[PDB]
């Protein structure tokens, strides 16, 4: 899932 | 548990059910009756997980007997079978499902027909001329496919059953200690005493 | 703390009347007149927008409400009770129908649901009945056009035409003279506008009359194109201007 | 799936291919991955097919009720917030991957939502198994200040990259155009570049070919 | 991610890269990781995009409600609300958050909240995957009471390096300036910061 | 007559508890008024500090509900603050759930529905208050919406509330009759406040010092109240007129 | 241990000129053991037909459930449910069990009795609608059915032609699957007569 | 009168009549006395019987090694409240390894009683209690009434004709307050105080009940032959 | 507290009657009369509408006669809204039985559960009873054709013929007079209409003030059909027996 | 009528008579006051000596909330304790979530809303106390008084109980004679005087004086009781003035 | 279950  | 069969002939339903109860490397008992009378013209045999089997059978028996008293009437075999199926179909999605398989043999007095229902622990119901649960079916279905005729008498039915038990005693790995046989017809439920 | 009123506030008196329902109907009697007329190709529902102060802006207070794209309602009685019933009616059209069948409920069934809500306010603990009567006009594919009246008791009835509130007795009589089974929708609008003048005191124009129809599908009101089986809402509120156009040819 | 969204001058456009897959098998050659949340807010969905349909209808329903309650035209950021908070609550188990777009009183908007519930803003976006093929095209041809017709071309070009180059995408291109001040136009099967060729032979059988055991009239009546 | 917040003479500056990843694929190259929870209280987000957004939305909501009832909340208070969320939901959250704000009493303040939900008040703070590569640099170059231009340079140079070495960082460098004068958004593009 | 103690119907179809709740509305003996400019919405209300021991700054019936919504109450203060806290909670929740600022009219509807419930469900009493909500809505422009204990609400061109309300109302109607428009045709909120104070003076036939009034202004993107000094500045300019 | 292939079986549906056909096999087994030769998988609620493949207990349960729901629908609405509507009800009902689903592959077929249009649809176990002009397939021999249908099918077949086509798709798919077969039933459905034919097929 | 239907109703002069009627069962109760020095604290209670065939109802209940009480009024209500005290003393030990301050015991009882004076359906407690104990700040005596009012005193008494003893204690104050390091003298004074409240009866061996707690004495209760020493 | 405003709906009078049940029954006695008559070959339900206006939409209307399942219908006297609440319950209960046993619910079993629901509102929960009496008409293969009634007490009994609502005294006397066991359906149709005709508080019985239903074996062979009469069909049956 | 038998019922004038009857219980109680001062607040109260037997200094009536807030009340004592218990929970939960100690205005509304809540339903009774409370926060000193209706305002000085009028007059003088402000230690003495003056109206039984205060400079913004030399000194200053 |  989209990480930062 | 292990062996339960049923054959429906012209005028009755015959249930045969093994007598052994085994735990570990010990046969604890050789005279176990794997059956409960649900109503005077309906009989249910059962096999599966230890404890679960009797608890389930007696619970259905208690419910059907309650209905009988309440309405002063006997539920038809088709109706009882549908009740039983629903109970198992609920159970299969519970926290702990009943692991029990049953055969329901009954004489419908409105129709004057014998009826045999095979229901597994998932709630899978089928009406059949002959039925079995567990490994038993792997010998008997083919044998019965061969020897069974729709219009057999109760005596012809019992001979056909002798064939099934003989085959199972020849080829099955376990000693199931014989079967108790019971006939359901227009006059109710009775037990054959020498098999 | 919390609601310790778990017993009914509406009970049978020794004569068999249910007091609070009767009293609620009395509140409806006091209410401003509203009516509905069923034509062959439409239904019209109308009422007077009787303003509280002239500083009030009465377009901000809608007495005739869209429930579904094919169903509208109007009322007589207590406004706030009606407002929350519309909220509840809109929602139940979705939760107990559209979210199940993928289409909007037919008129009788939505009406049926509103009635259920109103019946419960008649028997549940700690509440009073709703102080309103509704008229619900609607269309559905298999029933066509229909008009229903719902009362505080939860009872509803299908009507060719009727009126409720203040001058309902007079207005119902007027409608028996004029109604026939051959009315084209424009004729029903006209009759509704005549019937409503009897019961309005002051100004009688498109700013004091609220009036809506259930008629033809309005593709121009849909908001989008490209699904040819979606044809648009049959419910339409007439504008201030549209009403005044019909008042000069009165 | 392949799906995209592209902003233009007066609005926003979304597009999607039309293939549904059950493992390697094509379950549906022409399903609609463009969903109407409200008349001028549309959604494209990739991921678990039932999830994108169900989550899109639920929020569409609540948006309708909200629009009625407030006497206002629905905003895209409301669909965005409702979708994202729902998806977040379900910790990823509702497998909906969405590009949300529309016009509302505030302007024109373009967003994406991943299944765990994070949202993104941009002028051009793509999601689905075909998203890299599409994004390669978008990164190559997108510019600031596109006209409506440029935006449509760009979008369907991006979907085409997915159709040809991604095994998860095929068949047709659906488009939806949401311009400010105008009705949304939903262009179902805007492009149909995968028409089956004429078959070589007709397999229609001699009547009586199939062996029958029994007939009977079924009673559908009352 | 690469993120940081730095206090200086007139207040505080927040900075961040603009990269979001889905494995080694860049899902978004122009992300805004610097998020407002109040007029002059902002945060930098790292970790899960979904977790950090959900958290920031709740905190914004709490502080809006705080404001309505008791006036402007302190930066310390905002950091406390982040903590409460991060600490109490530590099993289900992947959120590394820096909180930064400007009071008129307190000037600039920075609170960093790492994975377990502990709170740490610092002169400056760095975080995100890319931060590992600039501990050396930042410790060597930070001083207190820098000017606005010096602080923009410190952040620009630091994040430049983090972006250079970290594959999970990139795009543009965003900054948010927080002083008595208001709120200023800065942006610096690759062609500028890369060759520093 | 137990139909007089709880919110059930009387034989004439009335709700006495609701009617009596309206009477508590005037318990404080304050009058309020609201008008709309081009760019703003102004609400003024009388400020009466009887006791010399009170801290006059803590005596207020105007509330900042959200960044954009203000609300003035006519009624006792405990009920007023109860209603304000709820409104503040509802406006914050709306923003979080739906991603945009709650519109003045929707908040009014929501508080009206809450009041409606107290008129129908027995265990809850109505609040003895009338709530006037004001904002410059991003869709609708300057806005005034008002709620009462019956659960009724509506939008206004302008409005007033309190014991001497009818005086102020007709004063305002007479102005709009003459002006022929919906609002105060004025550029700056400073002058709209001046108009509001001026017409309150004529209708009530009384003069005001800076500590007799209380003023709230709503502009695009903030609602704020004035200090004693911003009001003094405003009283001064009316005098030089 | 994969519930969708313990019992076995298949369902296929097709549209023709002013008709639809829907067919299933009759097998019910427990893995390798065939148990019943009379287990039909198609049911009807007025003029709307539903076929269900998958776990037999759920097949039975869902039939009982949709009988219930359509009976109440009829009583309240005063008309028979239409295929487009029934399709939606199936979808709702499955998705309601999203995180503990019925292990089934349902198929709907019938003619809308207002518009006369033939209509078919298929669903996954959690309610996804697949509407199609041509054919829908389901069960343990679905790959084979897809193959048979995609090559044998042509639009606008007359009822007696459509019968041959759907029967040949079913039979030849069943014969390449160990878990399907043991008999078959085909329903030909026209605007108001419905013929039901039992096919003769290999019993292995 | 119209305002005594329940506890949730104030009268027009601001009274709570159910609470006042609760106070009344205390007045019908057999007399009991508390008093203390700086080293000990003593309870004396007159026990009442049904007739000559019956036992004499206990009026003293141990709460902990350092605390206990006497009751006047409804006995089951003392059982409920003394049981709550046992728990509260207990919780203080298990959790903080701390003997519960007699003052806190006071505050805890007040707050328990008060809840039953503000909510519909409940009812006030119908018993008065005298609590003695020895803690980190010395000997204590408390008076509890079911209005929730609790009061710390050198001495007091409650029940029927308690006004005799309460007067006696009021004059005796300067004497008994300084009976330090002498258990039997403090008790003697207590027994004398209670005697000022007798009428047509005097203290027998199965009629009198005494308890003491202090510096190096755990709260213990004396009945029967163990009180003969004091008659 | 709130005890002040509690009518105590579920108590006994000093005579051992249930006030609210009695008063509910009193309410029902002013409702449109409904009649059930049972023949050997079918059942009739006939009921009089609460006095019409000429503007009422009479064909798309239902106020008196409701379908419970395919084999069972009821006739209502009392509050319509109360009755619908119970009708949907009964409809659902029928379907649960079918789903459970794969057999249509026996008429008595359905009637007993509804009556058991009513009984509950008279013994617990402090709510007002339902102001409704039902005539149940249905068929099952145990007892064949059956008529029952239930009232707000939740007591139920079975009948060859019965009336509920207004003027049941006069109506019961008239049914007693002309009813006979061997009766056919078409005779019972006539008896029902003639009885309403004589007990009506209206000037004369017309099609537009009636609802009418039969339950016959008069479909095809050993199975049963419910016919809810359209207005035009009532107008005809009113001529056919010479009441108009 | 019968409007006055049930809490939360409006009479036809618009009053809640049960709240008004609760006020009678307040008026019936002992006198208590607060004086706001330069950098803090002071609280005082009269404790009636029912008997020789009450242990002096040992039936404390002023209560602390958190570390910076003092509360005093007249009327039904247990009702006041109940209110302060809730105040303590409200302050704890504020400090838990927001870190900073609860501001005094914020704290005032917490009690206000809770008291007002007990005028909404007939299943609870209104509070039989008026409460004076306050302290020091980041914005200075605040004093508040709160009534059974839930009504509260900020005060320069405040009084309640039997000597409320006497005390109110006395407070009004100080406000007029010290318009630039009153110091913390001045206020402590004045408070002793005023309680002695207002003890006129309650004078069968003689009384014990009790004072407390928060001052930014004298107690560092914390609530402390006044004892020993400072208490005796303020007693003496009061004694001087009644002679 | 079919994906997109
Ligand atoms: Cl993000
Ligand atoms: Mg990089
Ligand atoms: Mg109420
Ligand atoms: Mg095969």
């Amino acid at each position: 899932a989209x990480l930062x | 548990m292990d062996i339960i069969l049923g054959i429906r002939v012209q005028d009755s339903v015959i249930l045969a059910s093994s007598k052994a109860v085994t735990r570990g490397i010990s046969v604890l008992k050789d005279s176990d009756d794997k059956t409960r009378q649900l109503s005077p013209h309906t009989l249910m045999s059962f096999a599966g997980e230890a404890g679960d089997t009797v608890q389930f059978a007696e619970y259905i028996q208690a419910n059907i007997q309650l209905y009988s008293i309440r309405e002063d009437y006997e539920l038809s075999p088709q109706a009882v079978s549908s009740f039983v199926r629903q109970e198992l179909a609920k159970s299969i999605r519970s926290r702990r499902p009943y692991q029990v398989n049953v055969l329901i043999g009954g004489y419908d007095k409105k129709k004057n027909k014998p009826e045999l229902y095979q229901i597994d622990y998932l709630g899978t119901k089928v009406e059949l001329p002959y039925g079995a649960h567990g490994y038993s079916g792997f010998y008997t279905f083919s044998l019965l496919d061969h020897h069974y005729r729709p219009d057999m008498t109760t005596e012809e039915g019992l001979d056909l059953l002798k064939l099934c038990v003989q085959e199972l005693e020849k080829r099955m790995p376990m000693d199931f200690k014989g079967v108790i046989v019971k006939i359901v017809d227009k006059d109710g439920i009775r037990q054959v005493d020498d098999f | 703390m919390t609601d310790r009123y778990s017993f009914s506030l509406t009970t049978f008196s020794p004569s068999g009347k249910l007091g609070q329902i009767d009293y609620a109907l009395t509140a409806v009697k006091q209410g401003v007149t509203s009516l509905g007329i069923k034509a062959t190709n439409g239904v019209v529902i109308a009422t007077e927008k009787k303003s509280s102060s002239p500083l009030a802006m009465s377009e901000t207070l809608s007495k005739v409400s869209l429930l579904t794209p094919d169903i509208g309602a109007v009322y007589s009685g207590m406004g706030p009770d009606y407002r929350v019933l519309v909220d509840k009616s809109r929602k139940v059209a979705h939760t107990s129908y559209k979210r199940i069948y993928g289409e909007y409920p037919p008129t009788k069934l939505l009406v049926s649901e509103v009635a259920k809500i109103m019946q419960e306010a008649t028997q549940s603990g700690g509440v009073r009945p709703f102080g309103v009567s509704l008229l619900i006009a609607g269309h559905d594919e298999f029933n066509g056009f229909s008009l229903y009246q719902v009362d505080p008791s939860g009872s509803y009835f299908p009507w060719k035409a009727t009126a409720i509130g203040k001058g309902s007795v007079a207005a119902k009589t007027f409608l028996e003279k004029r109604w026939n089974d051959e009315l084209e929708l424009e004729d029903a609008i006209h009759i509704a506008l005549l019937t409503l003048k009897e019961s309005v005191e002051g100004e009688f124009n498109g700013d004091t009359i609220e009036l809506a129809i259930i008629g033809d599908e309005n593709p121009d009101l849909l908001g989008y194109t490209g699904i040819p089986t979606d044809k648009g809402p049959r419910f339409r509120k007439l504008t201030s201007q549209e009403i005044n156009d019909r008042l000069e040819a009165l | 799936t392949t799906i995209v969204g592209v902003k233009f001058n007066n609005g926003v456009v979304i597009a999607a291919d039309t293939r549904s897959t059950q493992g390697p098998i094509v379950a549906d050659k022409n399903c609609a991955k463009l969903h109407r949340i409200s008349p001028k807010i549309w959604c494209a969905g990739a991921g678990t097919a039932a999830d994108t349909e169900a989550v899109t209808q639920l929020i569409g329903s609540n948006i309708e009720l909200h629009s009625l309650y407030t006497s206002r035209e629905p905003r895209v950021v409301s669909a965005l917030q409702m979708l994202k908070q729902h998806l977040f609550k379900y910790q990823g188990h509702i497998g909906a991957y969405l590009i949300v777009a529309g016009v509302d009183p505030t302007g024109s908007h373009l967003f994406s939502i991943h299944a765990h519930g994070s949202t993104d803003v941009g002028y051009y976006l793509s999601l689905g198994s075909g998203s890299l093929a599409a994004m390669a095209v978008l990164e190559s041809h997108w510019k600031q200040d596109l006209t409506k017709e440029e935006a449509i071309k760009l979008a369907s070009d991006a979907i085409q990259a997915g159709i040809w180059n991604d095994l998860g995408s095929g068949s047709n291109v659906d488009v939806c155009v949401m311009e400010i001040g105008k009705d949304a136009e939903y262009l179902r099967n805007y492009l149909t570049p995968n028409v089956r060729e004429e078959k070589q032979k007709s397999y229609k059988f001699p009547r009586g070919t199939t062996a029958v055991l029994k007939e009977s009239i079924v009673n559908i009546c009352d | 991610t690469s993120i940081m917040a730095v206090t200086f003479k007139d207040g505080v500056i927040l900075g961040a890269d603009s990269r979001t990843t889905t494995g080694a694929y860049i899902a978004n190259r122009v992300t805004d990781k610097l998020t407002r929870v109040h007029d002059k209280i902002w945060c930098c987000r790292s970790g899960s995009a979904a977790d950090t957004q959900a958290i920031a939305d709740i905190v914004q909501y709490h502080l809006e409600l705080y404001t309505s009832q008791y006036g402007t909340p302190s930066t310390e208070t905002a950091a406390s609300v982040f903590k409460e969320l991060c600490y109490e939901n530590k099993d289900n959250l992947t959120a590394g958050i820096i909180v930064a704000g400007y009071d008129d009493k307190n000037k600039g303040e920075v609170y960093t909240i790492p994975l377990g939900g502990s709170v740490h008040k610092l002169p400056y703070a760095i975080a995100g995957s890319g931060s590992t590569f600039i501990y050396g640099y930042c410790d060597k170059n930070f001083r207190e009471n820098m000017s606005k231009e010096e602080t923009v340079d410190f952040i620009k140079h630091s994040l430049s390096q983090a972006i250079k070495w970290d594959g999970s960082s990139g795009g543009v460098i965003r900054m948010v300036v927080l002083t008595a004068a208001g709120v200023e958004r800065l942006i610096f593009y690759p062609d500028e910061y890369e060759q520093l | 007559g137990y139909d007089r103690h709880i919110t059930i119907f009387s034989p004439e179809g009335r709700l006495y508890q609701v009617e009596y709740a309206f009477k508590a509305t005037n318990q404080t003996n304050i009058n309020s008024l609201a008008v709309r400019g081009k760019d703003c919405t102004v609400v003024i209300s009388q400020k009466k500090v009887p006791d010399k021991l009170l801290d006059p700054t803590t005596v207020s019936y105007i509330f900042c509900i959200s960044r954009t919504i203000g609300m003035v109450v006519n009624g006792p203060i405990p009920d007023a603050r109860n209603a304000a806290l709820r409104a503040k909670a509802e406006a914050a929740e709306f923003r979080y759930k739906y991603g945009y600022d709650m519109p003045c009219d929707v908040l009014a509807k929501r508080m009206a529905n809450l009041s409606q419930i107290y008129t129908q469900r027995a265990y809850m009493r109505p609040l003895g208050v009338i709530l006037t909500f004001v904002s410059v809505d991003e869709e609708l422009g300057p806005s005034i919406y008002k709620t009462d204990p019956a659960g009724y609400y509506v939008g206004y061109k302008a409005t007033a509330t309190g014991p001497k309300q009818q005086e102020i109302t007709t004063n305002l109607e007479n102005h709009f009759k003459k002006s022929k428009i919906d609002h105060i045709n004025e550029e700056s909120w400073e002058k709209v406040v001046e108009f509001a104070i001026t017409h309150m003076i004529d209708a009530l036939g009384t003069e005001f010092s800076k500590n007799d009034l209380e003023v709230g202004v709503a502009t695009k993107d903030k609602f704020f109240t004035l200090s004693a000094e911003n009001i003094e500045e405003r009283l001064v300019a009316i005098a030089e007129q | 241990s994969d519930p969708s292939s313990i019992n076995g079986g298949i369902v296929v549906a097709m549209t023709g000129k002013d008709c639809v056909a829907i067919a299933c096999d009759l097998r019910l087994g427990s893995q390798s053991l065939g148990v019943s030769n009379k287990f039909e998988k198609i049911f009807h609620y007025g003029h709307v037909f539903l076929g269900i493949t998958g776990l037999a207990t759920d097949v039975t349960t869902l039939n009982e459930m949709f009988r219930y729901k359509t009976n109440l629908y009829k009583l309240k609405e005063e008309r028979a449910i239409e295929p487009e509507t029934f399709t939606q009800l199936v979808s709702s009902s499955l998705y309601e069990r999203r995180f503990g689903p019925y292990f089934v592959g349902p198929v709907v077929a019938g003619i809308n009795s207002k518009s006369g249009k033939p209509f078919i649809a298929g669903f996954d176990l959690i309610g996804c609608i697949d509407e199609a002009k041509d054919f829908i397939v389901s069960g343990t021999a679905s790959d084979q059915l897809f193959g048979m249908c995609e090559s044998l099918y042509e639009p606008n077949l007359e009822p007696e032609d459509l019968f041959e086509t759907i029967s040949q798709a079913l039979l030849n798919a069943a014969d390449r699957d160990a878990l399907s077969g043991w008999g078959a039933v085909v329903y030909i459905i026209k605007k108001d007569e419905v013929v039901k034919r039992y096919l003769k097929m290999r019993q292995d | 009168n119209n305002y005594d239907g329940d506890t949730v109703t104030f009268s027009p002069t601001g009274r709570l009549f159910q609470v006042e009627y609760a106070l009344e069962a205390i007045k019908q109760g057999s007399v009991t006395v508390g008093l203390r020095s700086n080293t000990h604290a003593v309870l004396v209670a007159l026990k009442r019987n049904a007739d000559e065939l019956s036992s004499y109802q206990k009026k003293i209940i141990k709460c902990d090694e350092h605390m206990g009480l006497s009751l006047a009024g409804l006995a089951p209500d003392a059982r409920v409240l003394s049981n709550y005290l046992r728990q509260q003393c207990n919780y203080s030990s298990l959790v903080f390894n701390r003997k519960l301050a007699v003052e806190r015991a006071g505050h805890l009882l007040c707050d328990k009683a008060q809840k039953n004076t503000q909510s519909y359906g409940g009812r006030p407690y119908g018993v008065g209690l005298l609590i003695i104990g020895y803690d980190k700040s010395g000997a204590h005596l408390l008076e509890f009434q079911p209005s929730g009012n609790v009061t710390e005193l050198y001495g007091t008494a409650i029940g029927a004709r308690s006004q005799g003893a309460k007067t006696y204690l009021e004059r005796t104050l300067d004497t008994f307050i300084k009976i330090d390091g002498n258990p039997d003298e403090l008790i003697k004074a207590g027994v004398e105080a209670i005697s000022q409240s007798l009428r047509d009866e005097s203290l027998t061996v199965d009629n009198l009940s005494i308890a003491i707690v202090g510096k190096d004495t755990p709260f213990t209760i004396y009945d029967g032959e163990a009180v003969a020493k004091y008659i | 507290g709130s005890r002040r405003y509690d009518s105590r709906t579920t108590i006994f009078s000093p005579e051992g009657r249930l006030y609210q049940v009695e008063y509910a029954l009193e309410s029902i006695s002013h409702a449109g009369t409904a009649i059930g008559i049972m023949a050997s070959d079918g059942i009739v339900l006939a009921a009089e509408r609460k006095v019409t206006s000429t503007l009422l939409e009479q064909d798309t209307s239902t106020e008196k006669l409701y379908k419970l399942n395919d084999k069972i219908a009821v006739a209502v006297a009392g509050l319509t809204a109360d009755a619908e609440i119970l009708i949907n319950t009964a409809r659902i209960h029928a379907q649960n039985y079918l789903k459970t046993y794969n057999e249509d619910i026996p008429v008595e079993i359905l009637v007993r559960r509804l009556s058991d629901i009513k009984q509950g509102y008279t013994q617990h929960g402090g709510l007002r009873p339902f102001g409704v009496s039902f005539i149940y008409a249905g068929y099952d293969d145990r007892y064949g054709y059956q008529l029952y009634t239930s009232n707000p007490s939740g007591n139920y009994t079975g009948w060859k013929a019965i009336s509920v609502g207004a003027n049941t005294s006069a109506a019961q006397t008239l049914l007693q007079m002309d009813y006979k066991d061997d009766m056919k359906v078409d005779d019972a149709i006539e008896l029902a209409l003639k009885t309403l005709s004589k007990t009506t508080d209206s000037s004369a019985l017309t099609y537009d003030r009636l609802e009418f239903a039969t339950i016959r074996k008069g479909a095809n062979d050993g199975e049963v059909y419910q016919k809810i009469f359209k207005p035009q069909e009532i107008k005809d049956i009113l001529v056919k027996t010479g009441i108009t | 009528t019968g409007y006055d038998l049930s809490n939360s019922v409006f009479s036809p004038d618009g009053r809640n008579f049960q709240v008004e009857y609760a006020v009678k219980a307040v008026e019936n109680g002992t006198t208590s006051i607060g004086i706001k001062c330069n950098d803090g607040v002071v609280f005082a109260v009269e404790k009636l000596i029912t008997s020789k037997l009450l242990v002096p200094q040992k039936n404390v009536k002023i209560q602390v909330v958190d570390r910076h807030i003092g509360c005093v009340y007249s009327g039904l004592i247990p009702d006041g304790r109940h209110l302060v218990n809730r105040g303590r929970e409200e302050a704890a939960s504020f400090k838990k979530l927001y870190k900073t100690p609860i501001p005094i205005p914020a704290f005032a509304d917490r009690l206000g809303q809770y008291v007002q809540a007990h005028t909404l339903y007939n299943s609870v009774r209104p509070f039989g106390v008026s409460t004076i409370f306050g302290g020091v926060d980041k914005n200075g000193a605040h004093l508040y008084m709160l009534e059974p209706s839930g009504s509260y305002w900020g005060y320069k000085g405040a009084a309640t109980g039997k000597g409320r009028q006497s005390a109110k007059a006395e407070l009004e003088k100080l406000v007029d004679h010290h318009p630039e402000g009153l110091s913390a230690r001045e206020a402590v003495k004045q408070a002793a005087k005023i309680i002695y003056l207002a003890h006129e109206d309650n004078k069968e039984k003689d009384f014990e004086l009790e004072i407390s205060w928060c001052s930014l400079s004298e107690t560092n913004g914390l609530h402390k009781f006044v004892k020993g030399d400072l208490l005796q000194e303020a007693i003496d200053f009061a004694q001087k003035e009644i002679n």
